[PDB]
Protein backbone atom coordinates (compact mmCIF):
# COMPACT_ATOMS: atom_id res chain seq x y z
CA UNK A 1 0.00 0.00 0.00
CA UNK A 2 1.23 3.50 -0.79
CA UNK A 3 0.93 5.99 2.09
CA UNK A 4 -1.96 7.71 0.31
CA UNK A 5 -3.80 4.36 0.10
CA UNK A 6 -3.33 3.74 3.86
CA UNK A 7 -4.50 7.24 4.84
CA UNK A 8 -7.51 6.98 2.50
CA UNK A 9 -8.54 3.57 3.82
CA UNK A 10 -8.31 4.72 7.47
CA UNK A 11 -10.30 7.89 6.73
CA UNK A 12 -12.94 5.88 4.90
CA UNK A 13 -13.18 3.33 7.75
CA UNK A 14 -13.61 6.14 10.27
CA UNK A 15 -16.41 7.67 8.20
CA UNK A 16 -18.07 4.30 7.71
CA UNK A 17 -17.94 3.79 11.50
CA UNK A 18 -19.72 7.13 11.98
CA UNK A 19 -22.44 6.05 9.56
CA UNK A 20 -22.83 2.73 11.38
CA UNK A 21 -23.14 4.62 14.68
CA UNK A 22 -25.88 6.79 13.17
CA UNK A 23 -27.85 3.73 12.09
CA UNK A 24 -27.39 2.18 15.56
CA UNK A 25 -28.59 5.41 17.17
CA UNK A 26 -31.76 5.45 15.02
CA UNK A 27 -32.38 1.84 15.97
CA UNK A 28 -31.94 2.68 19.68
CA UNK A 29 -34.54 5.48 19.32
CA UNK A 30 -37.03 3.09 17.69
CA UNK A 31 -36.98 5.28 14.59
CA UNK A 32 -37.81 2.70 11.90
CA UNK A 33 -37.70 5.16 8.98
CA UNK A 34 -34.50 6.77 10.26
CA UNK A 35 -32.82 3.40 10.72
CA UNK A 36 -33.63 2.20 7.20
CA UNK A 37 -32.34 5.48 5.74
CA UNK A 38 -29.14 5.33 7.81
CA UNK A 39 -28.60 1.66 6.92
CA UNK A 40 -28.87 2.63 3.24
CA UNK A 41 -26.38 5.50 3.67
CA UNK A 42 -23.94 3.08 5.30
CA UNK A 43 -24.34 0.57 2.46
CA UNK A 44 -23.96 3.25 -0.25
CA UNK A 45 -20.79 4.63 1.37
CA UNK A 46 -19.15 1.24 1.84
CA UNK A 47 -19.87 0.33 -1.79
CA UNK A 48 -18.54 3.70 -3.01
CA UNK A 49 -15.32 3.34 -0.96
CA UNK A 50 -14.76 -0.36 -1.74
CA UNK A 51 -15.02 -1.39 1.91
CA UNK A 52 -16.40 -4.71 3.09
CA UNK A 53 -18.10 -5.80 6.31
CA UNK A 54 -14.92 -7.59 7.40
CA UNK A 55 -12.95 -4.31 7.06
CA UNK A 56 -15.31 -2.33 9.27
CA UNK A 57 -15.94 -4.92 12.00
CA UNK A 58 -12.72 -4.29 13.99
CA UNK A 59 -13.58 -0.56 14.09
CA UNK A 60 -16.82 -1.39 15.91
CA UNK A 61 -15.23 -3.16 18.91
CA UNK A 62 -16.36 -0.54 21.46
CA UNK A 63 -19.90 -0.40 20.04
CA UNK A 64 -22.96 -2.45 21.00
CA UNK A 65 -26.40 -3.19 19.60
CA UNK A 66 -28.75 -3.25 22.62
CA UNK A 67 -31.37 -5.92 23.40
CA UNK A 68 -33.96 -3.30 22.35
CA UNK A 69 -32.06 -2.71 19.09
CA UNK A 70 -31.90 -6.43 18.41
CA UNK A 71 -35.64 -6.78 19.08
CA UNK A 72 -36.34 -4.08 16.49
CA UNK A 73 -33.92 -5.75 14.01
CA UNK A 74 -35.71 -9.07 14.60
CA UNK A 75 -39.13 -7.46 14.06
CA UNK A 76 -37.90 -5.91 10.80
CA UNK A 77 -36.39 -9.25 9.75
CA UNK A 78 -39.54 -11.25 10.46
CA UNK A 79 -41.81 -8.68 8.80
CA UNK A 80 -39.62 -8.34 5.69
CA UNK A 81 -39.24 -12.14 5.42
CA UNK A 82 -43.01 -12.63 5.71
CA UNK A 83 -43.78 -9.76 3.33
CA UNK A 84 -41.30 -10.85 0.63
CA UNK A 85 -43.01 -14.26 0.57
CA UNK A 86 -46.58 -12.88 0.81
CA UNK A 87 -45.84 -10.52 -2.08
CA UNK A 88 -44.83 -13.44 -4.33
CA UNK A 89 -48.10 -14.25 -6.08
CA UNK A 90 -49.41 -15.72 -9.34
CA UNK A 91 -50.07 -12.13 -10.50
CA UNK A 92 -46.45 -11.02 -9.94
CA UNK A 93 -43.54 -12.30 -7.90
CA UNK A 94 -40.51 -10.31 -9.01
CA UNK A 95 -40.70 -6.59 -8.22
CA UNK A 96 -42.40 -6.45 -4.82
CA UNK A 97 -40.55 -9.49 -3.36
CA UNK A 98 -37.29 -8.07 -4.78
CA UNK A 99 -37.73 -4.65 -3.19
CA UNK A 100 -38.74 -6.12 0.19
CA UNK A 101 -35.88 -8.65 0.12
CA UNK A 102 -33.39 -5.91 -0.70
CA UNK A 103 -34.57 -4.01 2.39
CA UNK A 104 -34.03 -7.16 4.47
CA UNK A 105 -30.56 -7.70 2.97
CA UNK A 106 -29.68 -4.06 3.67
CA UNK A 107 -30.58 -4.49 7.36
CA UNK A 108 -28.59 -7.76 7.43
CA UNK A 109 -25.58 -5.83 6.09
CA UNK A 110 -25.77 -3.42 9.05
CA UNK A 111 -25.54 -6.43 11.38
CA UNK A 112 -22.75 -8.13 9.35
CA UNK A 113 -20.62 -5.01 9.83
CA UNK A 114 -20.74 -5.59 13.60
CA UNK A 115 -21.10 -9.36 13.99
CA UNK A 116 -18.92 -12.22 12.81
CA UNK A 117 -20.59 -15.06 10.83
CA UNK A 118 -23.26 -16.92 12.82
CA UNK A 119 -22.89 -14.73 15.90
CA UNK A 120 -26.42 -14.49 17.30
CA UNK A 121 -28.50 -11.39 18.03
CA UNK A 122 -29.60 -11.04 21.64
CA UNK A 123 -33.10 -9.51 21.31
CA UNK A 124 -35.19 -8.44 24.28
CA UNK A 125 -37.94 -11.11 23.94
CA UNK A 126 -40.37 -8.77 25.73
CA UNK A 127 -39.80 -5.70 23.55
CA UNK A 128 -42.58 -5.55 21.03
CA UNK A 129 -43.02 -3.17 18.16
CA UNK A 130 -46.26 -3.54 16.24
CA UNK A 131 -45.95 -5.52 13.01
CA UNK A 132 -48.28 -3.00 11.33
CA UNK A 133 -45.86 -0.18 12.28
CA UNK A 134 -42.88 -2.15 10.97
CA UNK A 135 -44.62 -2.93 7.67
CA UNK A 136 -45.55 0.73 7.12
CA UNK A 137 -41.90 1.67 7.81
CA UNK A 138 -40.72 -0.84 5.20
CA UNK A 139 -43.28 0.42 2.66
CA UNK A 140 -42.39 4.08 3.27
CA UNK A 141 -38.73 3.28 2.66
CA UNK A 142 -39.52 1.27 -0.49
CA UNK A 143 -41.58 4.23 -1.72
CA UNK A 144 -38.53 6.50 -1.20
CA UNK A 145 -36.01 4.26 -3.01
CA UNK A 146 -38.17 2.76 -5.80
CA UNK A 147 -37.51 4.16 -9.25
CA UNK A 148 -40.22 6.63 -10.26
CA UNK A 149 -40.85 4.38 -13.33
CA UNK A 150 -41.01 1.16 -11.25
CA UNK A 151 -44.25 -0.87 -11.49
CA UNK A 152 -45.75 -3.72 -9.51
CA UNK A 153 -47.97 -5.48 -12.04
CA UNK A 154 -50.02 -2.66 -13.64
CA UNK A 155 -49.55 -0.11 -10.85
CA UNK A 156 -46.83 2.44 -10.21
CA UNK A 157 -44.69 1.10 -7.33
CA UNK A 158 -44.58 4.29 -5.26
CA UNK A 159 -48.34 4.69 -5.65
CA UNK A 160 -49.01 1.08 -4.69
CA UNK A 161 -46.85 1.58 -1.56
CA UNK A 162 -48.99 4.61 -0.64
CA UNK A 163 -52.11 2.51 -1.28
CA UNK A 164 -50.91 -0.33 0.98
CA UNK A 165 -49.77 2.08 3.72
CA UNK A 166 -53.27 3.57 3.70
CA UNK A 167 -54.83 0.11 3.80
CA UNK A 168 -52.77 -0.84 6.87
CA UNK A 169 -53.61 2.46 8.56
CA UNK A 170 -57.34 1.79 7.91
CA UNK A 171 -56.92 -1.61 9.60
CA UNK A 172 -55.34 0.15 12.60
CA UNK A 173 -58.11 2.75 12.72
CA UNK A 174 -60.80 0.05 12.86
CA UNK A 175 -58.98 -2.20 15.37
CA UNK A 176 -58.78 -4.84 12.64
CA UNK A 177 -55.06 -5.69 12.52
CA UNK A 178 -54.19 -9.38 12.55
CA UNK A 179 -51.89 -11.63 10.51
CA UNK A 180 -54.70 -12.43 8.09
CA UNK A 181 -55.78 -8.85 7.38
CA UNK A 182 -52.13 -7.80 7.08
CA UNK A 183 -51.38 -10.71 4.72
CA UNK A 184 -54.28 -9.63 2.49
CA UNK A 185 -52.59 -6.24 2.07
CA UNK A 186 -49.11 -7.72 1.60
CA UNK A 187 -50.23 -10.16 -1.11
CA UNK A 188 -52.43 -7.68 -2.98
CA UNK A 189 -51.48 -6.41 -6.43
CA UNK A 190 -54.53 -4.10 -6.46
CA UNK A 191 -56.16 -6.35 -9.03
CA UNK A 192 -59.66 -5.19 -8.03
CA UNK A 193 -58.92 -1.45 -8.12
CA UNK A 194 -61.03 0.54 -10.57
CA UNK A 195 -58.04 2.50 -11.91
CA UNK A 196 -54.35 1.76 -12.40
CA UNK A 197 -52.35 3.72 -9.85
CA UNK A 198 -49.91 6.42 -10.95
CA UNK A 199 -47.69 8.60 -8.72
CA UNK A 200 -47.69 11.90 -10.66
CA UNK B 1 -47.83 -19.95 -13.98
CA UNK B 2 -50.22 -22.68 -13.05
CA UNK B 3 -48.41 -22.81 -9.68
CA UNK B 4 -46.00 -20.89 -7.48
CA UNK B 5 -44.33 -22.94 -4.71
CA UNK B 6 -42.51 -21.11 -1.94
CA UNK B 7 -39.47 -22.80 -0.42
CA UNK B 8 -37.54 -21.71 2.69
CA UNK B 9 -33.83 -22.56 2.87
CA UNK B 10 -32.67 -22.66 6.49
CA UNK B 11 -28.98 -22.75 7.40
CA UNK B 12 -26.09 -20.84 8.87
CA UNK B 13 -23.37 -19.04 6.94
CA UNK B 14 -20.62 -21.29 5.55
CA UNK B 15 -22.54 -24.60 5.73
CA UNK B 16 -23.17 -25.08 2.02
CA UNK B 17 -26.42 -23.28 1.18
CA UNK B 18 -24.61 -21.85 -1.84
CA UNK B 19 -24.24 -25.38 -3.25
CA UNK B 20 -27.97 -26.09 -3.02
CA UNK B 21 -28.78 -22.70 -4.57
CA UNK B 22 -26.87 -23.75 -7.71
CA UNK B 23 -30.03 -25.64 -8.71
CA UNK B 24 -31.82 -22.29 -9.16
CA UNK B 25 -31.52 -19.19 -11.34
CA UNK B 26 -31.18 -15.53 -10.44
CA UNK B 27 -34.25 -13.45 -11.14
CA UNK B 28 -33.41 -11.10 -14.00
CA UNK B 29 -35.61 -8.28 -12.83
CA UNK B 30 -33.74 -5.41 -11.34
CA UNK B 31 -34.14 -1.70 -10.70
CA UNK B 32 -31.73 0.74 -9.09
CA UNK B 33 -32.21 -0.12 -5.42
CA UNK B 34 -32.27 -3.90 -6.02
CA UNK B 35 -29.10 -3.62 -8.13
CA UNK B 36 -27.31 -1.97 -5.21
CA UNK B 37 -28.16 -4.58 -2.56
CA UNK B 38 -29.29 -7.78 -4.28
CA UNK B 39 -32.04 -10.17 -3.14
CA UNK B 40 -32.23 -13.30 -0.99
CA UNK B 41 -34.25 -15.57 -3.26
CA UNK B 42 -33.70 -17.52 -6.44
CA UNK B 43 -36.13 -19.04 -8.95
CA UNK B 44 -36.74 -21.96 -11.26
CA UNK B 45 -39.54 -22.86 -13.61
CA UNK B 46 -40.41 -26.46 -14.46
CA UNK B 47 -43.11 -28.12 -16.53
CA UNK B 48 -44.73 -30.97 -14.68
CA UNK B 49 -47.71 -33.00 -15.95
CA UNK B 50 -48.57 -30.27 -18.47
CA UNK B 51 -48.48 -27.46 -15.92
CA UNK B 52 -45.91 -24.68 -15.43
CA UNK B 53 -44.54 -24.47 -11.88
CA UNK B 54 -42.44 -21.59 -10.55
CA UNK B 55 -40.27 -22.51 -7.57
CA UNK B 56 -39.12 -19.55 -5.52
CA UNK B 57 -36.55 -20.29 -2.79
CA UNK B 58 -35.62 -17.84 -0.02
CA UNK B 59 -32.25 -18.09 1.69
CA UNK B 60 -33.55 -15.43 4.00
CA UNK B 61 -31.05 -12.63 4.68
CA UNK B 62 -30.08 -12.26 8.34
CA UNK B 63 -31.57 -15.58 9.43
CA UNK B 64 -28.35 -16.58 11.22
CA UNK B 65 -28.90 -13.74 13.70
CA UNK B 66 -32.35 -14.84 14.76
CA UNK B 67 -32.50 -18.46 15.82
CA UNK B 68 -35.45 -18.08 18.11
CA UNK B 69 -37.83 -20.13 15.97
CA UNK B 70 -40.55 -17.55 15.33
CA UNK B 71 -43.38 -17.85 12.77
CA UNK B 72 -41.20 -16.63 9.90
CA UNK B 73 -39.62 -20.10 10.02
CA UNK B 74 -42.83 -22.17 9.97
CA UNK B 75 -45.56 -20.18 8.16
CA UNK B 76 -45.90 -18.93 4.58
CA UNK B 77 -43.95 -21.67 2.78
CA UNK B 78 -44.87 -24.87 0.89
CA UNK B 79 -41.52 -26.54 1.65
CA UNK B 80 -38.71 -26.07 4.18
CA UNK B 81 -35.17 -27.32 3.54
CA UNK B 82 -32.82 -27.32 6.54
CA UNK B 83 -29.11 -27.78 5.85
CA UNK B 84 -26.03 -28.59 7.90
CA UNK B 85 -22.36 -29.06 7.05
CA UNK B 86 -21.25 -32.71 7.40
CA UNK B 87 -17.78 -31.38 8.32
CA UNK B 88 -19.04 -29.30 11.26
CA UNK B 89 -20.48 -30.94 14.39
CA UNK B 90 -21.90 -27.76 15.86
CA UNK B 91 -23.74 -27.08 12.58
CA UNK B 92 -25.51 -30.42 12.94
CA UNK B 93 -26.23 -29.91 16.64
CA UNK B 94 -27.78 -26.51 15.85
CA UNK B 95 -29.91 -27.90 13.04
CA UNK B 96 -31.27 -30.67 15.31
CA UNK B 97 -32.65 -28.00 17.65
CA UNK B 98 -34.07 -25.79 14.87
CA UNK B 99 -35.67 -28.63 12.92
CA UNK B 100 -37.29 -30.13 16.04
CA UNK B 101 -38.98 -26.78 16.62
CA UNK B 102 -39.90 -26.10 12.99
CA UNK B 103 -41.46 -29.55 12.74
CA UNK B 104 -43.43 -28.93 15.96
CA UNK B 105 -44.82 -25.54 14.87
CA UNK B 106 -45.28 -25.93 11.07
CA UNK B 107 -48.47 -27.32 9.58
CA UNK B 108 -48.10 -31.07 9.11
CA UNK B 109 -48.61 -30.76 5.36
CA UNK B 110 -45.60 -28.44 4.85
CA UNK B 111 -42.92 -30.48 3.02
CA UNK B 112 -39.69 -30.75 5.03
CA UNK B 113 -36.24 -31.99 4.10
CA UNK B 114 -32.98 -32.33 6.07
CA UNK B 115 -29.81 -32.00 4.00
CA UNK B 116 -26.27 -32.76 5.14
CA UNK B 117 -23.79 -31.39 2.65
CA UNK B 118 -20.09 -31.36 1.97
CA UNK B 119 -19.95 -28.20 -0.14
CA UNK B 120 -16.20 -27.62 0.22
CA UNK B 121 -14.33 -30.63 -1.15
CA UNK B 122 -11.12 -29.72 0.71
CA UNK B 123 -12.81 -30.33 4.08
CA UNK B 124 -12.99 -33.36 6.42
CA UNK B 125 -16.23 -35.20 7.30
CA UNK B 126 -17.34 -35.34 10.95
CA UNK B 127 -21.04 -36.22 11.14
CA UNK B 128 -21.90 -39.86 10.36
CA UNK B 129 -24.71 -40.64 7.90
CA UNK B 130 -26.32 -43.02 10.42
CA UNK B 131 -26.43 -40.36 13.16
CA UNK B 132 -28.13 -37.80 10.93
CA UNK B 133 -30.49 -40.42 9.42
CA UNK B 134 -31.55 -41.57 12.90
CA UNK B 135 -32.39 -37.98 13.79
CA UNK B 136 -34.42 -37.37 10.62
CA UNK B 137 -36.29 -40.66 11.19
CA UNK B 138 -37.14 -39.63 14.77
CA UNK B 139 -39.16 -36.75 13.27
CA UNK B 140 -40.46 -38.57 10.17
CA UNK B 141 -38.58 -36.19 7.88
CA UNK B 142 -36.75 -37.15 4.65
CA UNK B 143 -32.95 -36.97 4.74
CA UNK B 144 -30.47 -36.32 1.98
CA UNK B 145 -26.74 -36.59 2.50
CA UNK B 146 -24.81 -35.08 -0.35
CA UNK B 147 -21.41 -33.96 -1.64
CA UNK B 148 -20.55 -31.11 -4.04
CA UNK B 149 -18.81 -33.83 -6.10
CA UNK B 150 -22.22 -34.95 -7.39
CA UNK B 151 -25.49 -32.96 -7.15
CA UNK B 152 -27.77 -35.51 -8.91
CA UNK B 153 -29.56 -36.45 -5.67
CA UNK B 154 -30.04 -32.73 -4.73
CA UNK B 155 -31.66 -32.09 -8.07
CA UNK B 156 -33.81 -35.23 -7.54
CA UNK B 157 -34.90 -34.12 -4.04
CA UNK B 158 -36.16 -30.75 -5.36
CA UNK B 159 -38.03 -32.38 -8.25
CA UNK B 160 -39.67 -34.87 -5.82
CA UNK B 161 -40.69 -32.07 -3.45
CA UNK B 162 -42.27 -30.08 -6.33
CA UNK B 163 -44.35 -33.10 -7.36
CA UNK B 164 -45.38 -33.76 -3.74
CA UNK B 165 -46.45 -30.15 -3.21
CA UNK B 166 -48.41 -30.15 -6.50
CA UNK B 167 -50.25 -33.33 -5.48
CA UNK B 168 -51.26 -31.98 -2.07
CA UNK B 169 -53.16 -29.09 -3.68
Amino acid sequence: ELGVQRVTRIENLENAKKLWDNANSMLEKGNISGYLKAANELHKFMKEKNLKEDDLRPELSDKTISPKGYAILQSLWGAASDYSRAAATLTESTVEPGLVSAVNKMSAFFMDCKLSPNERATPDPDFKVGKSKILVGIMQFIKDVADPTSKIWMHNTKALMNHKIAAIQKLERSNNVNDETLESVLSSKGENLSEYLSYK
Amino acid sequence: YDYLFKLLLIGDSGVGKSCLLLRFADDTYTESYISTIGVDFKIRTIELDGKTIKLQIWDTAGQERFRTITSSYYRGAHGIIVVYDVTDQESFNNVKQWLQEIDRYASENVNKLLVGIKCDLTTKKVVDYTTAKEFADSLGIPFLETSAKNATNVEQSFMTMAAEIKKRM
